[PDB]
């Protein structure tokens, strides 16, 4: 846990998930601070019993044949919660003089034209930058805040998508006394894109960026293995990536403007950490 | 904070004599460590006074010893303290070894090996001291054991004309044995410190053999007054031995002067070396005899390599307990047979006692041990 | 920390090494042989 | 400089070879040095020792 | 099964040459994703005393417009085709690669030519890059592993230009101008030494014809004087220690003589460093690992991490071990590290050599997974080896290496050599260097 | 079989049912037995160190328990043997992996 | 700080005053986790020089005479921020100590006025600390 | 790991003879500890051989020493080694006390 949370981003994403949901998605991948040394193995046994059954198991094999894997699965594997949205915040005075602020509303579940609209919206607003050590002349939020504030910072979109719900927002890395200007400028830019002021070649560039991101997440067999397994476990049929690209470029910017309106009009939630003498709470946003 | 826990000497004295965690169970058999220590410093002191009144030469050694026991004030009690303190020193040494062999304390390795080296050193030291009075028994004991060193082919005869100081037991032999008897107990004291160091590394034992990590009591002031009690008992035994019957253990045949021509009939050691001499003359072979003696004390080296039981002590194993008491009676039988002449029933039962000694140690301990390992379902 | 270069010991080096363009492999064998030669002769004398 | 390369390669790479080397060197050097110092001590007097006058006697 | 037959169906590297001496290298497989890049032999080794900090600076200026498309239209078009553009530069090579879709190839290659041969220099841009590179110097100061590797090269290759850092020092960077970069680009990014390498979903005639249209006309007319040719750099062997007791952990690296590139001693040393190799403090199954150094380091809690490894430069390199350990277990960690090296060199058994061969096979196949590292291997292979050596040949060289040749090569290179030791942190408990050299060989 | 009669007489006359000890309170401790002692539940481990401390107390006074509190052979709750078997099996498996 | 927060009440009340104000009342009684060791005497001199003035001081004596205090404070002192807004929010702590503590708190009144007196009357209507030891609190 | 840091005698040998933190600017006056120690073991050894060939009796003590010097093989080298080693022993001792007084080691 110490080695994993030596980054700030893990703290901010876990406080984001702990603040947005009043429910089962608030739990963390990592153990909390006080449960170390105070967990019996019987809880592990009962957890393995009522979760590791054959109704929940996808088995993927790359490089291996099918019927060997089928006979092994026959000979060994014969063995047989509506996340509510909370709102609010988690603020954590940490003191590294780099304010990390995640501003997130609820979006949609996975497997929808609305979810693909939110993926198109995060490619509109900007991801991990392509041209390394570049200036990001296409990402809208960075252009807006670099129009605003003349400092070192970073703005990135944030689209977490689960099988029941989802979290759309953005994510700002700023200085100490410059955080509020960055957050407000990014919020104004998202509002004026939600107004409807989004042209056609920007949405076409966003479709090409989403096509590129999906087809480059399956270069290596690690990511391809994860993709095939997660999609087979979602419904029960691997849909090929070409018709995934078809469902990507099928949508239009009406869904994009509707998704941005659903972001802005919803109840916000946030997680902030660092030196927080200037971070505006909710009402100042 | 305190004087004791910061000072560089008193940390050593603290980890030795004051706050050493000792078990709360050790019986009177764990007094002979301190009794051997007190006997060793008593030997060093009384021998130092004897060495102040002694002239080591084959002309005047016996005359000088007679001068001590007649003319110097209290030289007779200091000489009797030295001789009978050697006797009580080997009594407490064999009781110390009997404890360490019976209660399974030979699972310690390095303490046990430094112990056996101390046994070699004390036996060689006491033999050289027994050569020193320059009587008839000392003369022939030196001659016969030096030829026992000459028994080995390809090494022996040159080595023995080398330590003879000539071609027989001349002046140089008496002076060599004076110097080595007069230096070796300091080496014995240093190896006793090393022995005690490895002990305080590991930790002591108890009559059950169960590790006593829960119930350690400090050494002071329980075992200090217990060792004072043991020391008073030892000094009264030693002093009654030197003041009532000083000749009850010593040889009568010593007190003649060294005539190299006579060879008395009843040649024998002083009583502590009888079983070493009984293994020797009960095998009709020269190299076989000296090799069987060296193999006896190397069998005492071997003894940690045959602990194939699963308890530690012999408190809880009655079969091995009875076999150990057979071993004790057999060693006392060897001592008695060594302290006799050599004739037909003595020849037969000396051979049988040596054979039964080796059979008890090298065969009967693991057979009793494997019946123990079988019998309690392990 | 980028400006941390050595002040070179070109006064102290053995003449088989001193060029900064030649290799340092083939001038190693004779050098170790020389130092170990001195140690061997000292050990011979002390054992004698 | 090449003459020490094979010396390091044959008598100093190992350890047991180094030990055998200094033992053989110790015996050979003992013989040669005793003969040399005997020659020096005979040469430094040449007229005084018991040896030459006793084989003249 | 049929692993030999599985290696025969590994696709083949199409190598060809344009008339400027250009090396084009296509790897055609059956994926919808492609990767196109330029690999150049131009690093921080060829530089002069005052050219230090040139490859880093030109890498940071190659993405800031050109004389064809001003300012940021290059970035705008690369993100308009959704590509990931990346660059790197070390002491020996320098690369610019593009990760893009298969049907967006020729405009990507046109932008790549405009990256290489037309990198103009703007004065607001040179002020901006001077500022940003000073910020990155001061922030890479606070990292530790790069400081240790820079110290290791500085104390291992004294005087010789391999000990020039890739960033360069502060004073050979804060005064550079257009003249130094102009002669840098006129001398180093020449046409007979650059390799266009492209792997993924693209043919060979297509890439060759696009290179004939666009790359032909680049250079090859090298100027009159100072042609770059290497010198065999001198592995000094020494130690540098930066005692700085205000740090939690300690970083030690130790390296010995260089194997090189062409010789199969490289293969033998990769087997040996597959035997010892790596450990991090966040693994599972601590008390039972196969590496004996890992066994001791978990059994007695010696070190946080290590990797015992190789680095190879042009005809030289370092056979190394980097360990990161706390300031109270440095002596014992160093002792067990040299114990494992000498256990390889004296009494190497067969089972550990077989384990090392299997781990190195899986390491090589795992590193050649996905088109971008495989195109990376093709670029560095057509620069160093002169050909990408196929995996059938790797399997032959691995399987023809047994335990006896391993201990021969390792006793050639480990046993009784002079180390380069770099230390950083609270390293007062590190042994003095004569005890290290005395620990290199054990008499028993 | 009469060998069980030998075992019952031997457990009577062996001297470790006298001091209130059970079968696995007297085991000699090498590395394997130290591991098997460390692999215990808490209640058995506390009962074990309590019986050991009573045994050292009773041998310090050299007094042996009354008739109504000797440990009896019929209820011999030997418990340390499965963990000790697991230690021996894993140790021998590791030894064989080193040998081959 | 360790001895202080071995009580749960202090940590609940400090999260309470942290979750109900965006401003100067959300400052803790105690130094936090990370500032231990990183507070320097420069800030000590600054805080002493600009928060210890001769108008912010009440010298009170019990058992002493007024002219002695007048002499002391007349001779030997001679030296010479922002309002808190309501915020609204919640702070939860997963501590697993088998006693859920919960404070539900709303903004009431400033000090000095009969509004605050009415809230004092209201808390004694609702319920206070136990007046009777081991009792039933049948008035609350 | 290391026998030199776990064995109970070798902990003492390691903490006194190898892993001892010593200062780095010793001049030749810091040899006389080792010189007194090696003189001590040499005097003990030669003295033990002398004590093997000596007879303390006032009639024949001087004749015994003459017997050592003339008749025993190399006993003259051992006798003169003992006497001159005693003189060199006190030379090294006064050099040692002079170091200890001059460099201010008497603050211990
Ligand atoms: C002449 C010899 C005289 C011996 C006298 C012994 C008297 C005590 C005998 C005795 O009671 O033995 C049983 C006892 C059992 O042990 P423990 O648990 O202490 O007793 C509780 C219940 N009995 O055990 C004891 O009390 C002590 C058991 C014996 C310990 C001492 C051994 C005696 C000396 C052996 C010398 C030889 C050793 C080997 C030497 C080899 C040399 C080459
Ligand atoms: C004696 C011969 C002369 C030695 C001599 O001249 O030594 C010079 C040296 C100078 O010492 P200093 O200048 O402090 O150090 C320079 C280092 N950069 O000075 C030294 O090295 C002084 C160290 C040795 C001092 C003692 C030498 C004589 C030994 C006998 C001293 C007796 C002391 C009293 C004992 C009985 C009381
Ligand atoms: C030179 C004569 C010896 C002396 C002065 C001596 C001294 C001591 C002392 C002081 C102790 C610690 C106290 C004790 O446990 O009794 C001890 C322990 C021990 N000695 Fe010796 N010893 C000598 C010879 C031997 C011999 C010959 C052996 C057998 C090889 C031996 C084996 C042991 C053992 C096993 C212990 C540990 C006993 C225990 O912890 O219960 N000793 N010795
Ligand atoms: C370093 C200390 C010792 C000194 C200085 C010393 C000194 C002497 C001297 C001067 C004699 C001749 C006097 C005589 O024979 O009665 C002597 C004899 C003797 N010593 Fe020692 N001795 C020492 C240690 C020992 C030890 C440790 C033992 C064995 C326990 C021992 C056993 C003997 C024996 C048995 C005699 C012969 C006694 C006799 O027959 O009258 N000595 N010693
Ligand atoms: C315990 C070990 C020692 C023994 C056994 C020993 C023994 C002897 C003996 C037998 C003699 C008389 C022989 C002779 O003088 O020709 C002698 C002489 C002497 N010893 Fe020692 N000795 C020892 C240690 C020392 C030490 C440490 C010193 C001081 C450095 C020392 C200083 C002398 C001196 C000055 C003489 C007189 C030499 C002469 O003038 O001929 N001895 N020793």
């Amino acid at each position: 846990k110490a080695v994993a949370f030596q980054n700030p981003q893990a703290h901010v994403i876990e406080n984001l998930h702990a603040a947005a949901y009043r429910n089962a998605l608030a739990n963390s991948l990592y153990c909390p601070d006080y449960r170390i040394g105070k967990v019996t193995p019987d809880e592990l046994h009962d957890y393995v019993q009522n979760h590791f059954t054959s109704a929940r198991m996808a088995l993927i094999g790359l490089g291996v044949s099918h019927p060997v894997l089928k006979q092994v699965a026959e000979q060994f594997l014969n063995i047989r919660a509506k996340a509510k949205y909370r709102g609010g915040e988690i603020r954590e005075q940490n003191g590294d003089s780099l304010v990390h602020a995640a501003l997130v509303a609820e979006s949609a579940a996975i497997g929808s034209a609305e979810a693909n609209a939110f993926s198109v919206l995060q490619h509109v607003l900007g991801a991990g930058p392509h041209v390394k050590r570049g200036s990001n002349a296409t990402s809208s939020l960075y252009q807006a805040v670099a129009k605003g504030v003349h400092q070192p910072f970073d703005v990135s979109a944030f689209n977490a998508s689960y099988s029941d719900s989802g979290l759309f927002g953005f994510y700002t890395i700023s200085q100490a006394a410059s955080a509020g200007d960055v957050i407000k400028a990014a919020y104004n830019q998202v509002k004026t894109i939600a107004q409807g002021n989004l042209s056609n070649p920007d949405v076409q560039a966003a479709k090409n960026k989403l096509k590129a991101g999906y087809l480059m997440s399956v270069e290596s067999s690690e990511g391809f293995l994860d993709e095939v397994g997660c999609q087979a476990l979602a419904a029960g049929s691997y849909t090929p990536p070409s018709t995934v690209l078809q469902q990507i470029d099928a949508v239009a910017d009406a869904d994009v403007i509707n998704a941005a309106k659903k972001f802005v009009s919803g109840r916000k939630s946030m997680a902030a950490s660092g030196n927080l003498g200037h971070t505006p709470f909710i009402d100042e946003l | 904070i305190n004087i004791r826990k910061t000072h560089p000497l008193m940390k050593i004295v603290n980890n030795a004599f004051i706050d050493l965690p000792a078990p709360s169970n050790i019986s009177s058999w764990w007094n002979f460590g301190s009794l051997l220590g007190i006997c060793l410093i008593l030997q060093i002191l009384t021998g130092l006074f004897l060495a102040m009144h002694y002239t080591p030469d084959t002309t005047t050694a016996f005359s000088s010893v007679t001068h001590i026991c007649r003319d110097v004030n209290y030289g007779w009690i200091i000489r009797y303290m030295h001789a009978n303190g050697a006797s009580m020193f080997f009594i407490c040494l064999f009781m110390h070894v009997g404890r360490g062999l019976y209660y399974g304390s030979y699972t310690f390795l390095e303490t046990w090996n430094i112990g056996v080296i101390l046994l070699f050193a004390t036996m060689a030291t006491a033999f050289m001291g027994y050569v020193l009075p320059w009587g008839q028994m000392s003369f022939w004991g030196a001659t016969v054991i030096t030829n026992l060193l000459s028994a080995i082919p390809y090494i022996g005869t040159n080595l023995v004309e080398w330590i003879w100081g000539g071609f027989s037991v001349d002046k140089a032999t008496l002076t060599r044995f004076f110097a080595f008897h007069f230096i070796f107990p300091f080496i014995i004291a240093a190896l006793a410190m090393v022995h005690l160091l490895f002990l305080h590394e590991t930790g002591s034992n108890n009559p059950t053999g169960i590790p006593s990590d829960t119930d350690k009591i400090p050494f002071h002031p329980y075992y200090t007054i217990k060792d004072i009690l043991g020391a008073i008992l030892l000094i009264l035994i030693l002093m009654l031995l030197v003041l009532f019957t000083p000749d009850l253990l010593g040889d009568p045949d010593n007190y003649t002067p060294a005539n190299p021509l006579n060879t008395p009939p009843h040649i024998k050691p002083e009583w502590y070396f009888l079983f070493a001499y009984a293994i020797l003359r009960s095998i009709p072979n020269k190299l076989g005899g000296v090799l069987a003696l060296v193999l006896s004390i190397l069998v005492l080296v071997i003894m940690p390599l045959l602990h194939t039981s699963k308890q530690r002590s012999m408190m809880f194993r009655p079969i091995s307990q009875c076999m150990f008491w057979i071993l004790v009676a057999d060693l006392l039988t060897l001592t008695w047979i060594g302290g006799q002449p050599v004739e037909h029933p003595y020849i037969i039962i000396g051979q049988l006692a040596s054979i039964m000694y080796f059979l008890i140690i090298l065969v009967m301990m693991p057979v009793a041990s494997i019946i123990e390992n079988n019998l309690l379902k392990w | 920390h980028t400006d941390i270069k050595v002040p070179d010991f070109s006064d102290y080096r053995r003449p088989e090494v001193l060029d900064s363009t030649k290799s340092s492999k083939e001038s190693s064998e004779a050098r170790k042989g020389f130092s170990y030669l001195i140690t061997a002769t000292t050990t011979v004398g002390v054992a004698y | 400089p090449t003459l020490t390369a094979r010396l390091y390669s044959l008598l100093f790479r190992r350890t047991s070879t180094f030990a055998l080397t200094i033992v053989v060197g110790a015996l050979f050097f003992e013989r040669a040095f005793d003969q040399g110092a005997d020659a020096i001590y005979e040469h430094i007097n040449e007229g005084k020792l018991w040896k030459h006058i006793k084989h003249k006697y | 099964a049929t692993y030999a037959q599985a290696l025969q169906s590994v696709p083949e590297t199409q190598v060809s040459q344009l008339d400027n001496g250009l090396r084009v290298a296509s790897e055609q497989s059956s994926q919808p994703t492609c990767t196109v890049g330029v690999w150049i032999d131009a690093g921080s080794r060829y530089e002069t005393e005052k050219n230090n900090g040139a490859g880093y600076f030109v890498e940071h200026l190659a993405f800031k417009g050109t004389k064809n498309r001003p300012g940021n239209a290059l970035e705008k078009e690369v993100e308009s085709m959704g590509a990931h553009l990346n660059a790197y530069s070390t002491r020996e090579h320098t690369a610019y690669y593009i990760k893009a879709l298969s049907k967006d190839l020729p405009k990507a290659v046109e932008l790549l030519a405009d990256i290489v041969q037309n990198c103009s220099l703007e004065d607001s841009q040179i002020e901006k890059e001077r500022d940003v590179i000073l910020q990155e110097l001061q922030e890479n100061d606070t990292s530790m592993r790069d400081v240790v590797f820079n110290y290791l090269h500085a104390t291992a290759f004294q005087g010789t230009p391999l000990a020039q850092s890739v960033e360069g020092p502060s004073e050979n960077v804060r005064k550079l101008s257009r003249a130094d970069l102009t002669e840098y680009l006129s001398r180093h990014y020449k046409a007979p030494r650059m390799v266009l390498a492209a792997a993924g979903g693209l043919e060979h005639r297509q890439l060759l014809d696009l290179a004939q249209k666009h790359f032909s006309g680049l250079s090859g007319t090298y100027d009159e004087d100072a042609v770059p040719t290497l010198t065999p750099c001198r592995f000094t062997g020494s130690e540098i220690r930066h005692r700085e007791d205000g740090l939690p952990l300690a970083h030690v690296a130790i390296a010995v003589e260089g194997p090189g590139w062409a010789n199969p001693d490289n293969v033998a040393l990769q087997v040996a460093n597959a035997i010892i190799g790596h450990y991090d403090c966040t693994y599972g199954g601590g008390m039972h690992l196969s590496s004996p150094l890992a066994s001791v380091a978990v059994t007695n809690k010696l070190c946080q991490s290590f990797q015992t490894f190789n680095i190879c430069y042009a005809d030289t390199g370092l056979l190394g071990a980097h360990f990161v350990c706390d300031h109270m277990s440095i002596d014992d960690m160093m002792f067990v590290l040299q114990g494992q090296w000498m256990r390889l060199c004296t009494s190497a058994t067969e089972s550990e050599v077989v384990r090392g061969k299997n781990l190195l096979r899986n390491a090589l196949v795992s590193h050649l997974d996905g088109t971008t590292p495989v195109c990376e291997d093709i670029g560095r292979s057509l620069l160093t080896y002169g050909r990408r050596i196929p995996l059938a040949e790797w399997e032959s060289r691995i399987a023809e290496v047994d335990a006896r040749v391993v201990r021969e090569v390792c006793s050639k290179y480990f046993y009784d050599q002079c180390p380069a030791v770099a230390g950083f942190g609270p390293i007062e408990q590190l042994p003095d260097y004569n005890r290290i050299r005395s620990g290199m060989f054990w008499l028993r | 079989k009469w060998l069980e009669g030998i075992r019952k007489w031997y457990y009577n006359a062996a001297g470790f049912n006298k001091l209130g000890l059970m079968r696995d309170d007297t085991i000699h401790e090498n590395d394997d037995v130290k591991e098997a002692i460390r692999r215990l539940p808490e209640n058995l481990y506390n009962d074990r160190v309590f019986r050991i401390k009573r045994a050292l107390d009773l041998s310090m006074r050299q007094q042996i328990l009354p008739k109504e509190q000797w440990t009896k052979y019929e209820e011999d709750k030997f418990y340390l043997e499965p963990y000790l078997k697991e230690v021996i099996r894993e140790r021998k498996e590791r030894e064989e992996w080193t040998k081959k | 700080k360790a001895v202080a927060f071995q009580n749960p009440q202090a940590h609940v009340i400090e999260n309470l005053h942290a979750a109900a104000y965006r401003n100067a009342l959300a400052n803790s009684l105690y130094c936090p986790d990370y500032r231990i060791g990183k507070v320097t005497p420069d800030e000590l001199h600054d805080y002493v020089q600009n928060h210890f003035t001769s108008a912010r001081m009440a010298l009170i004596g019990l058992g002493v005479s007024h002219p002695v205090l007048k002499q002391v404070a007349e001779q030997f002192l001679n030296i010479r921020g922002a309002k808190a807004k309501y915020r609204g929010g919640e702070i939860r702590e997963q501590n697993g100590d088998s006693l859920v503590h919960a404070a539900l708190v709303a903004e009431s009144a400033a000090i000095g006025s009969a509004e605050a007196n009415a809230f004092s009357v209201l808390q004694h209507v609702l319920g206070a600390g136990p007046h009777v030891k081991r009792g039933s609190n049948a008035t609350s």
